[PDB]
């Protein structure tokens, strides 16, 4: 009465995961900055992005389970080692630095850390060895024991400098699904991360993502959906991060104001090595500005975001960080080619009444700076930030936090909500939480009635 | 109606049965242009975009060795086994997806396969020599 | 008459029709063997070699979504539109090469390949589904 | 009998013509996956499963520009030469390996594909398009 | 032996100045310069 | 400024020897076109 | 270069015993000084010249 009958091209996916592209923006020409991130090998995007959504389709996503996370995270790192392989390599750097205070320490009570370091370096030829000068900054030895220095880089890894003519800009890059697969994008306002998507739609090329290495504060990040989110692996287990995500953009406004400039002494037969020059004009410490109104109003909205997890009327608190490595304990970014690494103790000092908090224009951070850095997961290997010649200011918008809870008993007392990081796994999910490879299986088999022959 | 790409992820097998072509026909060429010449990034999409060819042709094998090999509807020979579904018409093509269709078929699919790849095409193509001299 | 491949690129298009299976069988196995491992200049042939048959499996699509399947001359059920080259029959396939049809077609061909893949077997194969039970 | 994958090698013709899908099932896929990102070593493994579906391809060009299409067995219209192993029926199909029929057709089979190339849809296509008008 | 087959009855407009086999074949000699030079002997010592 | 000397070689790059195994006559090195091209 | 010296167990020199106590100036973490280390050892060696 009825026979099996073969349908190819159903709408049936499978769940996998597999290798994905990534896109040009299309004004890569138009950079001409001869490398960006991926700007390298990236194919371009098309006219028009295929955003199709399917009605009727509940899709379970889970943003901690994610297998794309981990391409990025695999694609940042071979885009680091690719990009740092043919540019210059420091090891003759590796000397014994002879240093200085710098002259203007003025009124000692207030810090000023850079070392005026001259050093034996090898020149153009091998025969001669050439004086040189000028290295600074806070990163440092303090010596065996015109004090002498060296490098602690040194006491680590190999030094190489990033190439000059390379920038650190992000170009948008979003991933693209190959042929036979499709990438599924949730779309309801609220989402809890894991669970099911009651509006989903589908798509190859995803939206553009700004490569973003940042610690304690997600920078130029997607916003959220009229409500801030409040995402876990989970919330329960206390190890476990807590990304926020904001639905308003907290203005950050950073500045170098040293008017810095640069020197190019001649290394070897061809390569060139790049020094901090004398300070030109006056000198302070570089910091980010934060205004206290708009940081006072989104604390006051995330607070009540998560209160729905630990208790209609109760107190929350959240302090500065713990203490252990640089980059876990300080807000690390970077900007125009140099790395700060503020400090947000100024940021982290409250404890919330339920209807309220326990002038003042602006929010200032205090804010070092780094040019050598063993970021790297590859410890044989750190990175020399070329000094930029001239006065840097950056504005940026801050979409999300990453906060660890104290364990223990504080069950009938309150919570506090340190911030955290390290994990650079962590800066994606926020920006891929809603987004799920699947892979096509268009064979399907249903009965009907007819017959062959 | 066509709704585009897996528009009919969520109706009915008779209405997503009316959007067979659009599904297909973006599944195999996704073509990315590879002109560029970068080093060790090529050769992570390459493979993907080899492996999709490898995953095509394998159904367009088991899509061969059947009976069945227009790339279309098709009919076969196998009647349906009432342990399978335990379903009337109708109640399948006006109130079930593909996607719960494959869940349920999940337990019992394996066989299928091997019930079209010999109950037919070893004894169907073997008839079909032993039938045609005359 | 042969002429080797693309030999017919100028003649009449029913004299190139007859030259069908030559421009075929040299176009898809142009076979380079690469057991010789050299690192970096084979990603370049061989993401070439690839692209081939990614360009070539989209036209079996192609000629795969259509009632058209067999890789040969092939009918469908559309009909010819006077818009489209107004010409009568013998005007065409005996003072016409196929580079200047495809120019003249080249105005009106998008929608063809539309015609071809949705009049047709999006209808052609539902009404084959309706009309065999019987 | 089935045997599993290559089982009748050394059998009759006619029985291994009764292993046809098995032999033909487990050619095109022997998927290897290659999720992880090693340097080197894949070039030559991916290049070998590349040439694996550029020669899986030319076959089916074979088996698409003949009358055969389907991949199944199959009957044409070229007669056989008595010239080509003067043998009678039933004296192949059953006293003879594929192996030795190879062999013995390997005097004369490089021109049987091209009597099944031109012979037939050179002019059965041609046919077919003089003799379907009316 | 060389498959070339003329192609009666075609006229075939040809440019040689926006022609792209000459950008292969230049990147193609100077791809071919720098494997060659790749695993030979340095003279950084030399600078002397 | 036996007079002293340098390379200027060393001026702008870096140098690397020419491996002496390898030659510098040019083989007959013609195109070809891959598979579907002409 | 290796100024070396034998191992200080030759017992009974009809048996063999042949470990080079090998001290020399290796280069260190830094590259303007230098330190002394010691203990390559081996069989397989110059004898100098
Ligand atoms: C971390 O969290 C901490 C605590 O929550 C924050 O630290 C605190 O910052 C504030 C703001 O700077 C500090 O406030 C102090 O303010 C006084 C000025 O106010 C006092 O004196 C006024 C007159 O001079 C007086 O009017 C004030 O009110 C009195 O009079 C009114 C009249 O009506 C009356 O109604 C009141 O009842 C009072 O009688 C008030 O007395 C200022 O002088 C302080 O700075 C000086 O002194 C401190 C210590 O003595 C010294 O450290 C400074 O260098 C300076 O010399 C100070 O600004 C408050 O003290 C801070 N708390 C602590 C523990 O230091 C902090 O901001 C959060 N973040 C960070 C990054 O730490
Ligand atoms: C988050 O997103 C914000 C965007 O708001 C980013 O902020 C921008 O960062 C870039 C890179 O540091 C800044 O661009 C730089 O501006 C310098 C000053 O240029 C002035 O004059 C030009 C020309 O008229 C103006 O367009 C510009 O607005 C300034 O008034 C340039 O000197 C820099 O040059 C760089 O690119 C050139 C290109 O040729 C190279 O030659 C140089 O070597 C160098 O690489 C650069 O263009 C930009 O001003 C910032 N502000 C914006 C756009 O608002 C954040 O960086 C980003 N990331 C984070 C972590 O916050
Ligand atoms: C960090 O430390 C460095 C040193 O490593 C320091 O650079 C030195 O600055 C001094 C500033 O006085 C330079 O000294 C003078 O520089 C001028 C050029 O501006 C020369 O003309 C001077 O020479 C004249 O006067 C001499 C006095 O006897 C005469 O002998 C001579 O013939 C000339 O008439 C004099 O050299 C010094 O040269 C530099 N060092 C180098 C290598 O250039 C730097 O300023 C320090 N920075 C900070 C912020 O502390
Ligand atoms: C979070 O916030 C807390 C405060 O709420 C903060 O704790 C403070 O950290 C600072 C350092 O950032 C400490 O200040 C130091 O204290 C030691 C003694 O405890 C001094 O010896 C230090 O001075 C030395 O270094 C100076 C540099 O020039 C020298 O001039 C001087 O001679 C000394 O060698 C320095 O004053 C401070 O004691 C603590 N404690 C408090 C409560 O203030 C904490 O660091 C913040 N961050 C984290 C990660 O918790
Ligand atoms: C192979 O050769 C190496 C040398 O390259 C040799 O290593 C040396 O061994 C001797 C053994 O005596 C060490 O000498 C002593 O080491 C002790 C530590 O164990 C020190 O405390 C001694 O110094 C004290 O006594 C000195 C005497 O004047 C005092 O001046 C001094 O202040 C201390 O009180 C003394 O150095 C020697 O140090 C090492 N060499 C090094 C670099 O460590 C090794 O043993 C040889 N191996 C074999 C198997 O032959
Ligand atoms: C950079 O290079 C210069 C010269 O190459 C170094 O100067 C050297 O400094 C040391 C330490 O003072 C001198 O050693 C001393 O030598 C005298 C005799 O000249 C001796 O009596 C002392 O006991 C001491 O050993 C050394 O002579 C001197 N070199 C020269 C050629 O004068 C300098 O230290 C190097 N480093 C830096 C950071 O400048
Ligand atoms: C070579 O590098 C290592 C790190 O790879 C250096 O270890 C350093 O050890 C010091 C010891 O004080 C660490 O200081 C820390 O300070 C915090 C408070 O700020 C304190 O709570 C810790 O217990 C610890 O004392 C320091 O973080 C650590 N790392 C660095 C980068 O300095 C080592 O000192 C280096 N070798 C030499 C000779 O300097
Ligand atoms: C961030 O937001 C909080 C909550 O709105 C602000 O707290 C408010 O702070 C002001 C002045 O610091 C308080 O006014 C004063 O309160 C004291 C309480 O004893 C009273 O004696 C004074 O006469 C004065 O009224 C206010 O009560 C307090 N709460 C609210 C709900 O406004 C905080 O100031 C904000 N931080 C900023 C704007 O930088
Ligand atoms: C490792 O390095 C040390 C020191 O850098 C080397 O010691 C050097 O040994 C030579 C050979 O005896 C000394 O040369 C002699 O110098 C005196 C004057 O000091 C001269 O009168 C002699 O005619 C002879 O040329 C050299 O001075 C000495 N270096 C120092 C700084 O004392 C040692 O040879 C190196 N190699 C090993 C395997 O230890
Ligand atoms: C640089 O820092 C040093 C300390 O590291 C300051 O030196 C001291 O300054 C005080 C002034 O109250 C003097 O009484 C001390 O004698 C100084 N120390 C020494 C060792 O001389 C110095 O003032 C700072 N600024 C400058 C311009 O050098
Ligand atoms: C960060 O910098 C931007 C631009 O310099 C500031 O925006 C200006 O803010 C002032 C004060 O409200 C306005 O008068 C200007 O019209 C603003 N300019 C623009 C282009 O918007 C911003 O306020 C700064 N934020 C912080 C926290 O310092
Ligand atoms: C190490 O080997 C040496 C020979 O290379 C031995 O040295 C000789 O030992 C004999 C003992 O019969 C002495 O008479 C010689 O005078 C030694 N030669 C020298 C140059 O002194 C030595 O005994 C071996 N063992 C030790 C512990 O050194
Ligand atoms: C000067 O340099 C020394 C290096 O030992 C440092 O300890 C001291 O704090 C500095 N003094 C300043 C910056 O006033
Ligand atoms: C979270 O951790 C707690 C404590 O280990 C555990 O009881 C709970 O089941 C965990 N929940 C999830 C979803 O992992
Ligand atoms: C607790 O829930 C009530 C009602 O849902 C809500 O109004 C209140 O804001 C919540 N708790 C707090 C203090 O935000
Ligand atoms: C918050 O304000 C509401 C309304 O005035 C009041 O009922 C409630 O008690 C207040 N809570 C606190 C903690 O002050
Ligand atoms: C910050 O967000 C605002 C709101 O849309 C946007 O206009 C602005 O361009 C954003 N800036 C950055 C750096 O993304
Ligand atoms: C249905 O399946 C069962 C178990 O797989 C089998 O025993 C039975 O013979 C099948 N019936 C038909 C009609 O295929
Ligand atoms: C011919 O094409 C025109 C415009 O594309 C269209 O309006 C007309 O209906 C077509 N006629 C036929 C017979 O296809
Ligand atoms: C058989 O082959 C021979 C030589 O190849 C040829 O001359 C003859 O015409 C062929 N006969 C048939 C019936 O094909």
């Amino acid at each position: 009465n009825l026979w099996v009958t073969v349908y190819y091209g159903v709408p049936v996916w499978k769940d996998a995961e597999t290798t994905l592209f990534c896109a040009s923006d299309a004004k890569a020409y138009d950079t001409e900055k001869h490398n960006v991130w991926a700007t390298h090998a990236c194919v371009p995007t098309d006219p028009n992005p295929q955003e199709i959504h399917l009605e009727n389709v509940t899709e379970e996503f889970n943003m901690w389970k994610n297998n794309m996370v981990e391409q990025m995270h695999t694609d940042i790192i071979s885009l680091w080692d690719q990009s740092l392989k043919p540019c210059v390599k420091l090891t003759p750097l590796c000397v014994t630095l002879q240093c200085t205070n710098v002259t203007n320490n003025i009124t000692d009570d207030m810090r000023g850390e850079l070392k005026n370091c001259s050093f034996n370096m090898t020149t153009e030829l091998r025969d001669k060895k050439q004086k040189v000068y000028s290295l600074f900054y806070r990163l440092d030895v303090v010596q065996i024991n015109n004090k002498e220095y060296r490098l602690i880089n040194c006491n680590t890894s190999a030094i190489t400098q990033a190439c000059p003519k390379v920038s650190f800009e992000p170009i948008p890059i979003h991933y693209c699904a190959p042929a036979g697969f499709a990438i599924l994008k949730c779309k309801d306002k609220k989402f809890n991360g894991t669970g099911p998507c009651p509006s989903v739609s589908t798509v190859q090329c995803t939206h553009g993502i700004k490569p973003v290495v940042s610690t304690q504060l997600l920078l130029n990040g997607s916003l959220a959906e009229e409500e801030v989110m409040i995402r876990s692996e989970n919330i329960t287990n206390n190890a476990k991060n807590i990304l926020v995500q904001f639905n308003t953009p907290v203005q950050i406004n950073c500045t170098r104001p040293n008017n810095n400039t640069r020197k190019s002494i001649r290394i070897g037969p061809g390569q060139a090595f790049y020094a901090t020059g004398d300070i030109i004009g006056d000198i302070r410490q570089a910091h980010c500005n934060v205004s206290k109104a708009t940081w006072n109003e989104t604390l006051g909205k995330v607070v009540k975001q998560l209160r729905k997890h630990f208790g209609n009327n109760t107190i929350i608190r959240f302090a500065n960080s713990s203490g252990g490595d640089l980059e876990v304990t300080t807000h690390s970014f970077n900007c125009g080619g140099e790395f700060f690494y503020c400090n947000t103790s100024g940021l982290f000092n409250s404890t919330w009444i339920s209807n309220t908090s326990v002038s003042n224009d602006s929010i200032t951070l205090p804010c070092r700076i780094k040019q050598i850095i063993n970021m790297w997961q590859r410890i044989g290997q750190a990175m020399y930030a070329p000094p930029i010649q001239g006065v840097i200011r950056c504005v940026s918008n801050i979409t999300g936090l990453i906060l660890t809870r104290d364990g223990g008993s504080t069950n009938s007392t309150t919570e506090t909500f340190r911030p955290g990081g390290g994990d650079m796994r962590d800066n994606w999910r926020s920006e891929l939480y809603k987004y799920k490879v699947v892979k096509i299986e268009p064979l399907g088999v249903a009965p009907t009635r007819c017959k062959r022959r | 109606v066509f709704l585009g790409f897996l528009g009919a992820a969520g109706s009915t097998m008779g209405a997503a049965s009316m959007t067979l072509t659009v599904q297909a026909r973006n599944l195999l060429s996704g073509n990315p242009d590879w002109l560029p010449d970068m080093t060790v990034w090529g050769i992570k999409q390459l493979q993907a975009r080899v492996l999709a060819v490898e995953r095509y042709l394998r159904d367009q094998q088991l899509l061969g060795i059947w009976g069945c090999s227009g790339k279309l509807i098709c009919c076969t020979n196998v009647p349906w086994n009432s342990s399978w579904s335990n379903r009337n018409l109708s109640e399948i093509w006006d109130n079930m997806t593909w996607l719960q269709w494959d869940k349920e078929i999940s337990n019992y699919t394996q066989i299928i396969y091997g019930l079209l790849e010999e109950s037919q095409n070893q004894q169907e193509k073997n008839e079909q020599d032993l039938l045609a001299l005359d």
